[PDB]
RNA sequence: GCGUUAAGCGCGCCGCCUGGGGAGUACGGCCGCAAGGCUGAAACUCAAAGGAAUUGACGGGGGCCCGCACAAGCGGUGGAGCAUGUGGUUUAAUUCGAAGCAACGCGAAGAACCUUACCAGGCCUUGACAUGCUAGGGAACCCGGGUGAAAGCCUGGGGUGCCCCGCGAGGGGAGCCCUAGCACAGGUGCUGCAUGGCCGUCGUCAGCUCGUGCCGUGAGGUGUUGGGUUAAGUCCCGCAACGAGCGCAACCCCCGCCGUUAGUUGCCAGCGGUUCGGCCGGGCACUCUAACGGGACUGCCCGCGAAAGCGGGAGGAAGGAGGGGACGACGUCUGGUCAGCAUGGCCCUUACGGCCUGGGCGACACACGUGCUACAAUGCCCACUACAAAGCGAUGCCACCCGGCAACGGGGAGCUAAUCGCAAAAAGGUGGGCCCAGUUCGGAUUGGGGUCUGCAACCCGACCCCAUGAAGCCGGAAUCGCUAGUAAUCGCGGAUCAGCCAUG
């Protein structure tokens, strides 16, 4: 048990809050609360396309909620008519009257959240990890970035022994508090256990 | 954590001294923290996804 | 490794081997004075016995080298009273986990009920919780009564609108309630040697590797070794290697000097008024406030060195990483946790599900761990009086008055808080008392009264007051922390939290 989060270890510098608004007091956990909920909702819903983060910025009775996808028609929808269902399904749990903005992802392939997400599903689709991983990982080097790394838990395979994957490439600094390194944890439930999808991504510099 | 003993939300406690804070997450109801109402657990974890804001990692 | 002292190239001849163990044993024969010797099997049995070399680990092997690791030194623990954890004892239960360092005031930043998972007793079963199905009555929901410790069981009356069709009675039907059957909830019920997750730990140790090339049949080695230097695989020079990654460092935070910005903090510092409490006028200078930014780099001089780097000096708030954080490599241990959460399999589903009251998690004649308070005059008591930082506060912090010895009650102002309150900081300083004695040292235990919180404080609270005033006169073997603003010592704050066993 060791290594910070990457992210959390940086959201001085290089990284910031998925939840940006002030409050305190009486209301933070209220609200703060609240934000799980709307997560919670987007994250069970807006899978198929590729949630990548969700900010939420608040200015009382007026949030933000931004939804960072990679295929965004699936948020939005034929026309549009889902962005109705959820916006307005989300209001049956905030009466708050908050928007809803979807931003598209340059090139998934540079988002770890979605790097991971992509080889956990492969593994649960029973896919060799040691291949998904190092194709993964192959990908995002091969998609600009300076530096990748995946990780995979153990029952690799339905193992009857817990085991560890590796791949990585480039330079991956954990340690150098301005890298900028994104994180991500992709979960895997499987016949044989349950596995956990580490990806992390390394780009440029500040 | 047992969900029956996720009860705590059921206001009529017959005796107010009886309620008591319980995770808001685990259910996890040991060490909870008022302000973000998180078993010390589902909070370490939240303030590095960084979902806790101004929530940064203390430092002097 | 051998290499014209061949284990090379050849020829001549001789001896000898043909898996290990049984065996150089048994038997036969030859030989010996004898001890024995030479020749020398098999049955049986095992899949090996074995040779050289590679990586690593290990050595009561060696050289080098770090860390309060030892030493030097200061204080302490092991003795006692108590507090808290743990074992053993024990209990109807004294739920469970953690165990050498890397368990033992650890999960538990808060067990009187709750919490609580244990125990007894009473009690409910589609259930305290989620989606959905079939038959039926009535449906939302609100307010009384009986038995009861509570739960719960039994039961009584107000009251249905909502859409469609129908003159209307009335019928159908959606959300819901209830009986019954079902899919199923639920499970802190086993398994962390099925797992994620997160953490501990060797280690903040200085290391672990990769590409290409070169060496080698190969495993692999080389680079990463060597000399020097470094907090460091940090840097220099060397070298069949040349590089690069993870780590080291730097980036980031707080404390050190300084400037800019900003002054409802701050000040007779400069000025006049004063109920001389900076109170008002006023001004941002200083203090502070919080943001940005400058600033040390062995850059500078001397000297040792090939170089790195090292000794010293100077200017400077600061010097050779200025102090401290945050930051913990490839991996180790089948390290910890299925009781935070997640999840594979197994198991329970008139019950390992759930509610309730009471009890238990708090006992002892025992042991240990981690602590507090002492055993005293480099002290202890009383009066007077001085300097701090960092936090906290609306379903809260509470000035001020009166009451009570007091805990505290009753009244009651200001504050959503740099500019009101918690607050007196204590050790300290000043006067004085005690005078070496279990003694104005020590406060345990216990009796009695009393306040508060809380539905309730017997099992189990804190606190105030009187009385009692114990063990204790500095600790056996053994053992711990600390190299500075540290150790030692003195208070103040917070989280959890009604209160509180925080001496953590
Ligand atoms: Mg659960
Ligand atoms: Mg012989
Ligand atoms: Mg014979
Ligand atoms: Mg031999
Ligand atoms: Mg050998
Ligand atoms: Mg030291
Ligand atoms: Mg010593
Ligand atoms: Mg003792
Ligand atoms: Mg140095
Ligand atoms: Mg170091
Ligand atoms: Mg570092
Ligand atoms: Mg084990
Ligand atoms: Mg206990
Ligand atoms: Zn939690």
């Amino acid at each position: 048990g060791n290594k910070i989060h990457p992210i959390g270890f940086r959201l001085g510098i290089t990284r910031d809050w998925e939840s940006r608004w002030y409050a305190g007091k009486k209301q933070y956990r209220h609200l703060l609360l609240e934000d799980q909920r709307i997560r919670g909702l987007l994250e069970k819903e807006l899978y198929s396309a590729g949630l990548a983060r969700v900010d939420i910025e608040r200015a009382a009775d007026n949030v933000a909620v931004t939804v960072h996808v990679a295929k965004p028609g699936v948020v939005i929808g034929r026309g549009g008519e889902r962005i109705r269902v959820l916006r307005e399904e989300l209001a049956k749990l905030t009466g708050k009257n908050v928007a809803l903005n979807v931003q598209e992802v340059q090139n998934p392939n540079l988002s770890a959240p979605l790097v991971a997400q992509r080889v956990a599903e492969q593994i649960e689709r029973r896919f060799a990890v040691r291949r998904a991983i190092k194709q993964a990982v192959q990908r995002v080097m091969e998609s600009g970035a300076k530096g990748a790394k995946v990780i995979v838990s153990g029952r690799i395979g339905g193992a009857e022994q817990a085991r560890t994957e590796w791949a990585a490439q480039g330079r991956v600094p954990l340690h150098t508090l301005r890298a900028n390194i994104d994180y991500g944890f992709a979960l895997a439930r499987t016949t044989y256990g349950v596995l956990g999808v580490k990806a992390y991504i390394f780009l440029g510099e500040v | 954590a047992r969900k029956a003993l996720i009860e705590k939300a059921k206001r009529t406690p017959k005796f107010k001294v009886r309620a008591y804070t319980r995770c808001v997450r685990c259910g996890r109801a040991r060490s909870v923290y008022r302000f973000f109402g998180l078993c010390r657990i589902c909070l370490r974890e939240l303030a590095h996804k960084g979902q806790l804001p101004g929530v940064r990692k203390a430092s002097w």
